[PDB]
């Protein structure tokens, strides 16, 4: 429906009175009637813009101007219009000084004037509002007023809708969009999802930007309807309203003309910020992109962006969401990744279920879910379609069922039943454990069974600097597999030695896993028996498990003759062969040696990557709920729940420049319907050229080749040329390929909804809860990541960390406050992405974020883990090889096992302590605890086959690589803590930090708290304990501020509902929407928020910053 | 207790825990409770305070045995003289083992293990 879209467009422009040039066009002449009954109403702004203008006029009362939001906007009331507006009605390309745009085979492509985001000096904040953070630029209120006035007077080129840009009289208007981005997640017994409202306003030239945000955050509809006025559905809003105005022309204005002072009359701060001029011609922000924010406690945040690169739009929603979170209480916005992981197993050819707990049975499942299943005569059952017919894709089977790839059947007795075992099905037992068949990861011709356990673990990866691998938590481990060989030293000796050990091991009703348990030292084996296991060399065990995996009944004790090594050029070979074919085993790389050689480590032959379902990526909303509720039934401590605010993810495929390497990107970008940016627009001629380069073509994955061939198959041309994009061809900037190629990827839980459905189903069954009930999951483990680097000329050492550190809360928060990186070092230490990595996306005093975060860890009893990315010590490169293992390790440990206290009591974590180096105290105690060789032996044995060679001694103890550098890294850490803490001292923020953080900041800055404490003072450490917080006045003061905010908003809701129900001529809308049924709920709510039961249900939540009540 | 016995218990949200069956399912007959727990036959509940101030509360029932973390047990029973009056019984865990050897007939060798409850007499509280 294309003319469908152009009609919708023509129609709306006509209603706005904008210029215009087929069956539907004729049935709209009663537009021309209502047009002469519209000029009896004056232009009244929507409910959202009314709230925005009220703030702006109050805020700039008696300033140099009180500008007006544009009133004549083309309103994008439906999804899909904005894309259709982005290209000329009659052409496939468009060009302005602001954007080059193209219709491409894979969707739409937009290359903006600037191809990347900046953060240095970009974030500006206006005086007259809440306090400015020390790290931002301070802008006088009069200057803000003038920049806002310039922003609503945009030039004609910029205002020209691309869609009508080729017509005689091109339409020129502001376009605008209502968003309702999520800020408060849903938690079943606890919280309704709530959202703020944002109004995106932009010159018609930049309608691509609206398309951009609408795909990520959804279309909120027509703001002028009371269905979509936020105040009227208070139960689901935060009380807060944001505005974003795109205005790239503002980088032409001078500092003088906006009323900034000359250098001589300027404060030291104004001179630090460049908010003064030595020359009349000095451009504002030196002509570079910026954003200018105004806000205060009233709940309205107004941002102007002087650039149209799509990133800034995304990150301004973020910022505004973060603003709303800070004023709502109880919630946080975070910059974080995450995934819900279910351990998996390679069950071989033959497997009997042994993980259904007694009590769990087909009958009980069926009884708990009336009408969801179709019970079968044999004992199995199948789910029903939403339309009442059975779906054969998912088969519930009895406890103790047996699965056989030899017979291709699932069997059980009760009278033996038997159903087909088929590749396109998933078989699930009554406690939620799944079984399915798949081809081996390296080989489409070999197949085996996979078990998925239902006791998932949800990882959360916050506050992780760039390079730290935030996205890696949810990335797939299967793409990292390397396929190596089974090692043989001397084939006669080794196989003889395998023989001896086999004397029942090759019995077909003894699994591969049990054999591994058999031959792994355990503390419930005779101490003689373990010494025997230690006598078995590493490679002989691997050879046994390999023999086990491939053993056939048919060979019956003459297995030996099926195994060999080749004689390669007269030398006995080192790879075990099965009937002459080299056997292939799965490995992962774990970092690199000093000279850059790969370290490869055999995975266990019963390991399969955990199944992950992404829970977070970049913009995250989170709430902390107390324990003992519906959604926290098994927890004494608070729990954290999350929701991803974005439906599409703005990816930068750095790796896809190399052909064939990034399989996921190449697949996605060969699809359709995508928003694409910073790629080179290619033509069918370019495709024909690339086809004819047969070597180059053959390096693409198949999806991208089909795309190259579709484009090659298109007969030629002018303004209807066909365009396409290639992963190998990012946009040329300065005749070199850009390093910021981009596309909006469909969130992988939305793209693969069967994976979600299966996870949910396993959870319900594991909990014995009905499918009708929601079964929310909260966060189990927090594992942040760090970018570590070796020192270099002009790059400070930051490589003290081993693979995995645990940090108690004070040390954790030094890390979080600092968010340190080797990129952009300061005068005294390292670069900082600011509190929680959110300095570029936080318009408020960062202490509000910090107070909340702290409470979340302490009240939730969450151990702070830190994984290592980049380098471990100066010499060992790791890339993200450890980032990827995190969820696999924690998800295969019980909560009791992975508790930090338990690991310290068993000797699996080792504390770091201060020491002297060249007579200076090195404060290595700030690095917390770290894993040691015993942790590797105890637990990495659940992924890898030789857990003792996984990490070298130098990897576990990076100080052995070079003790000088280790001490240099810790000094860099301490200097960087100081420089960061100084921000809180200079702006007075330190006074608003909660006691444990105030002290922590004081120590970071000067060495001692105000009371004289240091990091090891028991009094300071006691302020971070869960019990002392819950007892404190300051925590009670936050709970009470939250009650008081909620009360005022419930009063502001009652006042808004009434005024509407008693405005002239609103009676028919008032009954249709059951508004007085809402006003009764709003009246019952006010009573509830003031009641004591409500104050008590808030104990164990984050509360609110009292100054913001 | 829980940490010294991995996999033997099922920890509860309220702070209590219960032993697991030979077959992996919880046995409600024995309830581990926190140090400082309060036991009330009037409310028929075991209560204790939480750091958050909520006050936890489980049923106090005659067919159960409640045990604190150092091994001291609490259960309910009818008075020895009267099936209609009930009270709580504490059992301390610091036992003493007696041994009664080389005791001639009439010396009461078996008496060491015989029940003292059968010897109770029920008298009155004296008022002058
Ligand atoms: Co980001």
């Amino acid at each position: 429906p294309t003319n469908s879209a152009n009609s919708a467009i023509a129609l709306r422009l006509e209603l706005l009175g904008a210029p215009v040039p087929e069956t539907d066009r004729l049935v709209a002449p009663i537009l021309a009637r209502q047009r002469e009954l519209t000029r009896r109403l004056a232009n009244r702004p929507c409910a959202a813009d009314r709230r925005i203008q009220a703030f702006l006029d109050s805020y700039l009362d008696g300033a140099a101007a009180q500008p007006k939001l544009p009133g004549a906007t083309l309103v994008l009331d439906q999804p899909g219009l904005a894309r259709a507006l982005s290209l000329p009605v009659d052409a496939t390309s468009f060009t302005s000084d602001y954007v080059e745009s193209y219709r491409v085979l894979s969707g739409v492509l937009h290359n903006p004037r600037n191809d990347r985001r900046t953060t240095a000096g970009v974030f500006h904040v206006a005086e007259g509002g809440l306090p400015i953070p020390d790290d931002k630029k301070a802008v006088p209120r009069d200057v803000f007023a003038r920049v806002l006035a310039a922003a609503v007077d945009a030039p004609d080129d910029l205002m020209t809708l691309p869609w009508a840009s080729t017509q005689a009289d091109p339409a020129r208007c502001f376009v605008s969009l209502l968003l309702r981005p999520v800020v408060v997640p849903e938690v079943p017994g606890f919280s309704a999802e709530r959202s703020m409202e944002i109004r995106f306003i932009a010159p018609g030239g930049l309608v691509s930007n609206l398309d951009f945000v609408e795909g990520i955050f959804g279309n909120g509809g027509d703001p002028y309807l009371p269905e979509n006025d936020a105040s009227l559905a208070p139960e689901s809003w935060t009380g807060h309203t944001g505005c974003v105005i795109l205005a790239p022309h503002l980088t032409r204005l001078t500092k003088k003309e906006l009323g900034l002072p000359a250098w001589e009359e300027a404060t030291e701060r104004q001179r630090r910020d460049g908010m003064c001029w030595r020359g009349a011609d000095e451009l504002y922000n030196d002509g570079k992109a910026f954003k200018l924010v105004a806000r205060d406690e009233r709940g309205v945040i107004v941002t102007i962006i002087a650039d149209n690169y799509y990133g800034y739009c995304k990150k301004e929603v973020k910022t505004q969401i973060s603003y709303s979170a800070n004023l709502f209480g109880c919630v946080e916005e975070e910059h974080s990744g995450g995934a819900l992981a279910f351990p998996r197993y390679n069950l071989g050819q033959e497997y009997t279920d042994v993980h259904t707990p007694a009590g769990a049975t087909v009958e009980r499942v069926l009884a708990r879910n009336p009408g969801r299943f179709e019970a079968r005569a044999d004992g199995s059952a199948v789910l029903l379609d939403d339309d009442g017919r059975p779906d054969e894709g998912i088969v519930l089977v009895p406890a103790g069922a047996h699965f056989s790839m030899r017979t291709q059947t699932v069997t059980w007795d009760r009278r033996e039943a038997s159903i087909p075992l088929l590749a396109d099905r998933v078989y699930i037992a009554p406690g939620g454990y799944r079984v399915h068949a798949k081809h081996r990861e390296g080989d489409a011709t070999q197949w085996h069974l996979v078990g998925t356990a239902p006791w998932a673990t949800q990882a959360h990866k916050p506050a992780t600097v760039s390079g730290g691998g935030k996205s890696e938590i949810s990335k797939s481990l299967l793409d990292a597999f390397v396929f190596g060989e089974a090692y043989v030293g001397d084939v006669d000796a080794d196989l003889d030695a395998v023989q001896k050990i086999l004397d029942p091991i090759l019995s077909e009703r003894r699994s591969l896993g049990s054999v591994i348990k058999l031959l792994t030292p355990s503390s419930m084996y005779t101490e003689e028996y373990n010494a025997f296991l230690e006598s078995i060399p590493a490679h002989i065990k691997e050879l046994i498990f390999t023999v086990k995996r491939y053993y056939q009944p048919g060979w019956g004790a003459d297995w030996r003759s099926h195994f060999s090594v080749g004689i390669i050029n007269g030398r006995k070979g080192n790879s075990l062969r099965l009937d002459g074919e080299v056997i292939k085993v799965n490995m992962l790389r774990v970092g690199f040696e000093d000279d850059g050689a790969w370290r490869l480590l055999s995975l266990r032959p019963d390991f399969s990557p955990a199944a992950k379902v992404q829970t977070e990526d970049d913009i995250t909303s989170s709430i902390v709920a107390p324990g003992g509720l519906e959604s926290t039934a098994g927890s004494s401590v608070s729990r954290k729940f999350v929701t991803n605010c974005e439906s599409l993810l703005f990816q930068r495929p750095d790796d896809a420049i190399v052909r064939g390497y990034d399989k996921q990107t190449e697949r996605d970008m060969s699809g359709t319907g995508l928003f694409i940016s910073n790629y080179q627009p290619l033509t069918p001629a370019d495709a024909r050229a690339m086809v004819a380069d047969a070597p180059g073509l053959s390096r693409f994955t198949e999806p991208m080749q089909e795309l190259v061939r579709r484009a090659a198959a298109i007969p030629e041309a002018p303004r209807e040329e066909t365009y396409w994009t290639s992963t190998a061809n990012p946009r040329l900037v300065g005749g070199a390929p850009t390093r910021n190629p981009r596309y909006l990827q469909v969130r992988p839980d939305i793209a693969n909804p069967r994976d979600v459905a299966l996870a949910d189903l396993s959870i319900h069954l594991y909990r014995d809860a009905p499918l009708a009930a929601p079964a929310r999951h909260g966060v189990d483990v927090v594992a942040a990541g760090r970018r570590n680097n070796p020192p270099e000329p002009g790059v400070p050492a930051l490589c003290a960390y081993n693979p995995l550190h645990y940090m108690e809360l004070p040390e954790l928060f030094m890390e979080f406050i600092s968010s340190m990186t080797g990129k952009s070092p300061s005068t005294t230490g390292a670069g900082s992405e600011g509190a929680l990595t959110k300095s570029p996306f936080n318009a408020l005093p960062p202490v509000y974020d910090l107070n909340a975060a702290l409470l979340s860890y302490a009240l939730g009893g969450y151990d702070g883990w830190l994984s290592s990315a980049g380098y471990i010590g100066p010499k060992v490169k790791v890339a993200h090889d450890i980032s990827l293992l995190v969820p696999e390790i924690f998800s295969r440990m019980t909560p009791q096992e992975r508790d930090a206290r338990a690991l310290i009591e068993a000797g699996y974590l080792e504390r770091l302590e201060d020491f002297d180096h060249e007579g200076r105290r090195i404060e290595a105690s700030r690095l917390g605890y770290r894993m040691n060789a015993a942790f590797a032996t105890a637990y990495f044995g659940r992924i890898f086959l030789h857990p003792d060679v996984v990490f070298t001694e130098e990897m576990l103890r990076p100080e052995l690589q070079d003790p000088a550098i280790f001490a240099d890294s810790v000094e860099v850490i301490v200097a960087t803590h100081r420089a960061v803490a100084k921000h809180y001292v200079d702006d007075g923020s330190i006074q608003w930090a909660v006691p444990p953080l105030k002290a922590l900041l004081e120590i970071m800055y000067s060495g001692r708290s105000e009371e004289g404490w240091t990091l090891s003072s028991p009094e300071l450490r006691a302020l971070f304990e869960r019990e002392n917080i819950l007892a404190s006045d300051w925590y009670a003061e936050r709970v009470d501020a939250k009650v008081e905010r909620d009360r005022k908003q419930a009063e502001s809701a009652i006042a808004a509902l009434t005024r509407f129900t008693t405005t002239q001529g609103n009676e028919e809308v008032t009954e249709r929407l059951d508004i007085e049924g809402r006003l009764a709920s709003a009246r019952a709510w006010l009573d509830e928020v003031t009641s004591p039961a409500y104050r008590a249900h808030l104990v164990g939540t984050l509360g609110l910053q009292p100054s913001l009540a | 207790v829980l940490a010294r016995n991995p996999g033997r218990f099922e920890a509860r949200a309220d702070g209590s825990a219960v032993l697991l069956d030979d077959d992996g399912r919880p046995d409600e007959g024995i309830v581990l409770v926190p140090a400082g727990a309060h036991f009330s036959m009037r409310t028929q509940t075991v209560t204790w305070d939480r750091a958050d101030g909520r006050e936890a509360s489980i049923p106090l029932l005659a067919d159960r045995v409640y045990i604190a973390p150092g091994g001291y047990r609490v259960h309910a029973k009818h008075r020895e003289g009267d099936a209609t009056q009930w009270h709580l019984v504490g059992t301390a865990p610091w036992a003493t083992q007696a041994h009664k050897p080389a005791t001639v007939s009439g010396g009461g060798k078996s008496e060491i293990s015989k029940s003292l409850l059968d010897a109770f007499v029920f008298g009155e509280a004296y008022v002058g």
